[PDB]
């Protein structure tokens, strides 16, 4: 679920 | 004697027609194709005067001589004459001192209104490799009258054929953004060589498999993986980008906005080409900006840490993690403590097997948030993948000992 580090700013 | 029948029997090869390059071949080429405009053409000559006096030649010397056809770089006469020549042609050229060195001559060699005799051997002949990588070979079928060209944001009108093995998938005038092909099925390749077009410039462009559509293919052209297309672009017209001095705060601001929502509408369908173009407009606009307002410069900071952010996702899914550390290490110039700057780091590292390094920034990441499970997980992955490169590289060097001392010991008789 740490697929933050996948997501665009 | 040779002199006197191009004299007697030349082909008047000049647009004017006022018999001022004759020619005469010698010995015939293969293939129907003759060299066009900055071709890269590999010659072999031997040269004599008036009388006979051989001046100069490249047979005295059996190494060829290379130069760019049609670009001025030799005599009149030679660029009009080499262009009517096929692969390995060997023809008998007349040159009146018109199309030669004229009154003034090339002194102490060639006197002053110079008939000139060449032997010239066309040996090879190779389009303009415009990046050096063979990516895009560019043949001129005629020369611009531009004095700039485009830049990465103009807005181009061209007219535009493509094939596919000899198949017209493509054929017409589009209005397009330089970076922007994609929105108007156009390959990465044209945007590329447009910025190295003039205005009123036909071309041929061989795009390689790295600049054509790649690995998707184009199904709607039925176009498949990697394959190699031949364009004809005429660059009717364009309108060059604001330069980054040119806007100011206000337009770089606006536009940041605009680029960026662009980038990620490009990121989230997973053209990651067209996606680091966007982003790397805001890092060309805002990085060196200074003597701003304290919203201004908030606001500009903001856009700079998330393109350089994005950019690093960029480069990790381009496979080009160095550049993704690049862009970690601006962004974490800018906040030293960012999660996604930190891990998106130790990813590419650990990629590019710099494994202590990676170790260091999935640590980093953990003091920022502790509750990041996927830190951890590449901190255990980073130790079990170290181990494994070690014992691979222990092997290596154990059978390369086995190899030098196996095949050496034989080194007797």
């Amino acid at each position: 679920d740490t697929s933050r580090m996948e997501e665009v700013d | 004697s040779p002199t006197a029948t191009v004299a007697e029997q030349g082909e008047d090869i000049t647009s004017k027609k006022d018999r001022g390059v004759l020619k005469i071949v010698k010995r015939v080429g293969n293939g129907e194709e003759t060299p066009m405009i900055g071709d890269k053409v590999y010659v072999h000559y031997k040269g004599k005067l008036s009388n006979g006096k051989k001046f100069d030649s490249s047979h005295d010397r059996n190494e060829p001589f290379v130069f760019s056809l049609g670009k001025g770089q030799v005599i009149k006469a030679w660029d009009i004459g080499v262009a009517t020549m096929k692969k390995g042609e060997i023809c008998h050229l007349l040159c009146k001192p018109e199309y030669a060195y004229g009154s003034a001559g090339s002194l102490p060699k060639i006197p002053s209104n110079a008939t000139l005799f060449f032997e010239i051997e066309l040996l090879d002949f190779k389009g303009e490799d415009l990046f050096e990588d063979g990516g895009i070979i560019r043949r001129t079928k005629r020369k611009g009258e531009g004095y700039s060209n485009p830049n990465e944001g103009a807005t181009v009108e061209i007219h535009l054929e493509g094939r596919c093995g000899g198949r017209m998938f493509d054929c017409r005038d589009v209005a397009f953004t330089v970076g922007e092909g994609e929105d108007h099925d156009i390959p990465i390749g044209i945007d590329k060589a447009l910025e190295k077009m003039q205005r009123e410039e036909q071309c041929i462009l061989y795009l390689g498999p790295r600049y054509g559509f790649g690995e998707a293919g184009k199904p709607k052209f039925g176009i498949e993986p990697n394959a190699e297309l031949i364009y004809e672009v005429t660059l009717k017209s364009f309108e060059k980008a604001k330069e980054s001095w040119e806007m100011d705060t206000k337009e770089k601001l606006e536009q940041a906005a605009i680029v960026k929502e662009k980038g990620t509408v490009y990121f989230k369908g997973g053209k990651y080409m067209q996606a680091v173009i966007q982003y790397g407009k805001i890092v060309s606009w805002l990085e060196m900006e200074y003597g701003l307002s304290e919203k201004e410069s908030k606001a500009s900071e903001s856009f700079l840490l998330a393109a350089f952010l994005n950019l690093a996702m960029c480069y990790l899914k381009l496979r080009e993690y160095t550049k993704a550390v690049e862009c970690c290490d601006k962004a974490l110039g800018l906040d030293s403590a960012n999660e996604k700057g930190l891990y998106r780091r130790g990813e590419a590292q650990l990629l590019m097997n710099e494994f202590e390094s990676a170790k260091g920034d999935f640590e980093k990441v953990l003091e920022v948030n502790p509750q990041n499970k996927a830190a951890r997980l590449q901190i255990s992955m980073c130790q079990k993948k170290a181990k494994e490169h070690n014992e691979r590289d222990r092997r290596i060097y154990a059978n390369m000992f086995k190899k030098f001392a196996e095949q050496d010991a034989k080194e007797e008789a």
